[PDB]
């Protein structure tokens, strides 16, 4: 049950395309199977795409995709590509490969799956996060970080040292089309006073750094 | 009695001896005449379970067609992985004859007489054979050439109607003929095929009514197929040794089908053709080079027997069903005329 | 075509216990049902396939039966690891899902009111936060108002995994409106609603 190879992580704006591969095979009888391509949306149900035939570049396209998809595969058929044309907000979904067991003749037994490959599609441009701080009243604390472009953040405090006791919850899509999330801690309140809280954000994706101190 | 069984298959067939066509080549020495006075006993009150989608006698037909071919259909060039073989490539005699495949000693094929037989399951009329018919090895793409009809109704064979990675056979009662020319003295690989279009889309018409049935009446769309190598997107075919990739796009088209009375449905469908030099192979062995076509009127004219097929996947699909030309591996070409056999051993 | 109607949609067992769900389909598909485990942030892993047979390397307390119209799957002995959503699959079609959870003694969920940052309000707008810390089972409600009038519409909320320990979830809801709507009014208040809670539960603040 070896997992497959999916490239990175991509966003694209309304209108472009993209282009997933995914790796099921070495270089180096019995008929191959399908590869077949998957979607799932944040918090939705999974859905599928597609499958490829990879000995003749035979494909099976859901309907619902009215024809903005392609698959196909390399010369040496060892790596699958899905194109994605014509994105629109609602394609936004991390997109997987799937593929049945060799041994077995059961072909929508998906045993081999892609790590994934999340696809953002907004028209939003790259931001950093604004960090505003969640002062205290044990006692709770946290920081806001709100209206960053793409995911993801992350966020530690006092570099690491704090760990226990501390939620980072997921992010959530703002209207604005930026995302904002929140991290919280408890601490004892005789902490306060004494004990430095902060807070540290690294946005990868605008190379961007903020260490936010949490005081009352 | 008697149970399933899996065997080494002997061939039999009228081959010529003198003959230079590769096919009768093949025959003279792989295969053994034909039995003059065939014997077939009608099983009284026998009733037995066939499958022609497991049906290993699929496998040994396959086998010798890859065989015959990797003999007498060399290409000029050969590109495998990394391997590059330049050989020689004279052009060949070809026309594909009637193989019968017979069982050993011990063993006896059972065949199924149930006029609307689909492939699957209990048949009540059986009776035993030492060997099939004349299978003609037409290796071709999205419509069956050269096979045997239906004996009564259009028949759909599938493993799984409802399994979109699964292949559909229509087995047509009635055949339509296809008159496929390269002409001579303009380029000269361009060709074309013609087709009775008032013929053809009366079977079709048939075809979909008969979809119908199976799919609760929804509504029978038929496609170009969605993609892939042109072998698949292409009905391709070998004739007199050439290699032709004809645009089936005309033959799938709806607005002749809706039985509306509409202008040039009926009359004669030119299809356009490409005899191509550099193709891929449907042994499985990457790309082939051969030399460009002999002079002259180069034409086929085949029987359509039969249609695979591919349907559109997609769950909540609700009102409609999308079929596309062209299905899953030349073995289904073997399956389309082996549905209705199967060996035991005699115990 | 086919439709599969997966039950329950939700779950939770101690461990140890016996935990089963089932596909309806709406049409016989003899023994062309395959189910799947996925877990937060993670691929779907096949644990069954054709119905009944039990995929390679998965453990033995996992089982599926069935077949025509009528699946099921179970795991004997829930073990903590087993936290995860499970689905069928027929084909293209898959499950509702149905989300299998730890069973803990109740808890109610601790309460915090966080009003914006004077940094913030700078910006020309104001997020309001109301936390609930530590509680289960994950089913909550929270609601807004703003000088006692129900805020509907400017709300948003997250929920963390249930947490490896001690079996309890979180949530945070945020409140946003512009500077001008929050300087207009003086009373924020989070109302909270949870099982653990003999009756709802009010954190509030004096815009002062
Ligand atoms: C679909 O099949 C499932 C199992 O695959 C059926 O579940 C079982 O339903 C019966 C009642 O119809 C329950 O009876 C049980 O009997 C045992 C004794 O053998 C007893 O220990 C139980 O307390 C119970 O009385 C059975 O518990 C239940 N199995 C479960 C829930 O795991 C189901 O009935 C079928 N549904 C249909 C056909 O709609
Ligand atoms: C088959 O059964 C019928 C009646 O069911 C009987 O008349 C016939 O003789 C049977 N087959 C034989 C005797 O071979
Ligand atoms: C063929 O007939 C058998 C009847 O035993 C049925 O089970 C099967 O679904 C049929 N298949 C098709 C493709 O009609
Ligand atoms: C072929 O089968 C169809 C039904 O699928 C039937 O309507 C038609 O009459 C048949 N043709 C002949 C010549 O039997
Ligand atoms: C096949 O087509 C060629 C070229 O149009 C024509 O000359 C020939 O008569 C046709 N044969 C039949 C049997 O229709
Ligand atoms: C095509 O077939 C139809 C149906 O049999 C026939 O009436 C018509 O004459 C044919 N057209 C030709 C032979 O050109
Ligand atoms: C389909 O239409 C026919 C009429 O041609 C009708 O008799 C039949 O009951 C319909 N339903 C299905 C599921 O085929
Ligand atoms: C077949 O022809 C149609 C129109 O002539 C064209 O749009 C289509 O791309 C062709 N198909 C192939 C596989 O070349
Ligand atoms: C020929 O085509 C017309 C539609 O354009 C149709 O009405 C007619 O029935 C067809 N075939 C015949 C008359 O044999
Ligand atoms: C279908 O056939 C009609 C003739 O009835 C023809 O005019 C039209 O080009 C065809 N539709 C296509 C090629 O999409
Ligand atoms: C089909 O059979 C005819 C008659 O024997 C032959 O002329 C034709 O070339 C065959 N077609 C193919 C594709 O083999
Ligand atoms: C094609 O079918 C006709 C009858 O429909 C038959 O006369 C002819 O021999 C067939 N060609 C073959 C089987 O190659
Ligand atoms: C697939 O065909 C089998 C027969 O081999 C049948 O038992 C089963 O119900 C079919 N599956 C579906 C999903 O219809
Ligand atoms: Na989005
Ligand atoms: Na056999
Ligand atoms: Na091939």
């Amino acid at each position: 049950q070896v997992q497959l190879v999916q490239s990175g992580a991509a966003v694209r704006k309304p209108g472009a395309s993209v282009t997933v591969s995914c790796k099921f095979a070495e270089d180096d009888p019995a008929p191959e199977h399908f590869i077949h391509f998957l979607r799932q949306a944040p918090g939705q149900q999974l859905e599928w795409l597609a499958w490829m035939n990879p000995t003749n570049g035979a494909v099976n396209y859901a309907w619902y995709l009215n024809g903005r998809v392609t698959a196909t595969r390399d010369r040496s058929m060892t790596t699958a590509f899905l194109e994605v044309k014509s994105l629109r907000s609602d394609d936004t979904a991390v997109y997987y490969c799937a593929r049945a067991q060799k041994r077995g003749r059961s072909e929508w037994a998906y045993a081999h799956w892609g790590q994934g490959t999340p696809v953002v599609v907004s028209s939003a441009s790259t931001k950093g996060p604004s960090v505003f701080p969640l002062a205290p009243s044990t006692a709770a604390l946290g920081c806001l970080v709100k209206d960053y472009f793409p995911e993801p953040v992350t966020v530690s405090w006092n570099s690491g040292a704090l760990t226990s006791g501390v939620h980072t919850f997921p992010a959530v899509l703002q209207s604005s089309g930026l995302y904002s999330l929140s991290s919280v801690v408890t601490v004892p309140s005789s902490s306060l006073g004494t004990q430095t809280y902060i807070c540290n954000v690294n946005h990868k994706p605008s190379n961007t750094k903020v260490d936010k101190k949490v005081e009352p | 009695v008697w149970k399933d069984a899996d065997t080494t298959l002997f061939c039999a067939s009228d081959a010529k001896a003198h003959e230079t066509e590769v096919h009768n080549v093949w025959a003279t020495h792989a295969c053994v005449p034909t039995d003059p006075n065939p014997q077939e006993i009608h099983l009284e009150n026998v009733t037995e379970n066939f499958n022609m989608w497991k049906n290993n006698m699929v496998e040994q037909m396959q086998e010798d067609v890859i065989s015959l071919w990797d003999q007498s259909l060399q290409p000029c060039v050969k590109l495998t992985g990394g391997s590059v073989i330049k050989q020689a490539c004279p052009k060949i005699s070809f026309d594909p004859i009637p193989i019968h495949y017979c069982t050993p000693a011990g063993y006896v094929i059972l065949k199924c007489n149930d006029k609307n037989f689909n492939g699957t399951g209990p048949c009540k009329n059986v009776s035993s054979v030492q060997c099939t018919h004349g299978i003609k090895p037409v290796v071709s793409t999205q419509l069956l050439l050269n096979g045997s009809l239906a004996e009564e109704e259009i028949i759909i064979r599938s493993e799984n109607l409802t399994n979109n990675a699964k292949t559909i056979i229509v087995h047509l009662n009635k055949s339509v003929e296809i008159n496929c020319t390269r002409p001579s003295n303009g380029d000269i690989r361009k060709a074309y095929c013609e087709i009775n279009g008032t013929k053809w889309n009366k079977v079709l018409k048939q075809v979909t009514e008969k979809l119908k049935e199976h799919f609760n009446n929804k509504t029978i769309i038929f496609q170009p197929p969605s993609g892939g190598d042109l072998e698949i997107t292409m009905h391709h075919f070998n004739c007199r040794g050439e290699f032709f990739y004809c645009n089936t796009t005309q033959l799938f088209n709806n607005t002749c089908i809706g039985n509306e009375t509409m202008k040039g449905c009926n009359g004669t469908i030119t299809l356009p053709c490409k005899i191509k030099q550099i193709i891929n192979m449907w042994q499985g062995t990457g790309q082939a080079m051969y030399a460009p076509p002999i002079d002259g009127k180069i034409n086929c004219v085949s029987n359509i027997t039969g249609i695979l097929l591919t349907r559109d996947g997609g769950a909540n699909n609700t009102s409609n069903e999308t079929f596309r030309p062209g299905g899953g591996n030349i073995k289904d070409n073997w399956r389309s005329e082996l549905y209705k056999y199967k060996v035991v051993q005699i115990e | 075509d086919i439709q599969m109607t997966q039950s329950p949609s939700s779950l939770s067992a101690s461990l140890g216990d016996r935990v089963t769900i089932t596909c309806q389909a709406s049409r016989g598909i003899g023994k062309d049902l395959n189910w799947y485990q996925q877990k937060a942030g993670k691929a779907p892993k096949l644990l069954v396939s054709d119905a009944s047979t039990l995929e390679g390397g998965v453990p033995s307390r996992f089982s599926g039966s069935g077949f025509h119209q009528n699946f099921s799957l179970t795991i004997s002995s829930l073990q903590a690891e087993d936290v995860a959503t499970y689905f069928c699959q027929q084909y293209e079609t898959f499950g509702q899902g149905t989300k299998v959870d730890i069973k803990r003694t109740v808890a109610a969920p601790s309460v915090f009111i966080f009003p914006p940052s004077d940094e913030q309000l700078k910006s020309g707008t104001a997020s309001v936060v109301c936390l609930l810390n530590n509680f289960y089972p994950r089913e909550a409600k929270v609601q807004w108002k703003v000088d006692n009038a129900l805020q509907s519409g400017n709300s948003q909320e997250s929920v963390t995994e249930q947490d490896s320990k001690d079996s309890t979830y979180s949530l945070s809801s945020t409140l946003t409106l512009s500077k001008a709507d929050y300087e207009k009014h003086k009373v924020y208040a989070c109302e909270v609603t949870h099982q653990g809670l003999s009756s709802p539960v009010t954190k509030s603040f004096n815009r002062g």
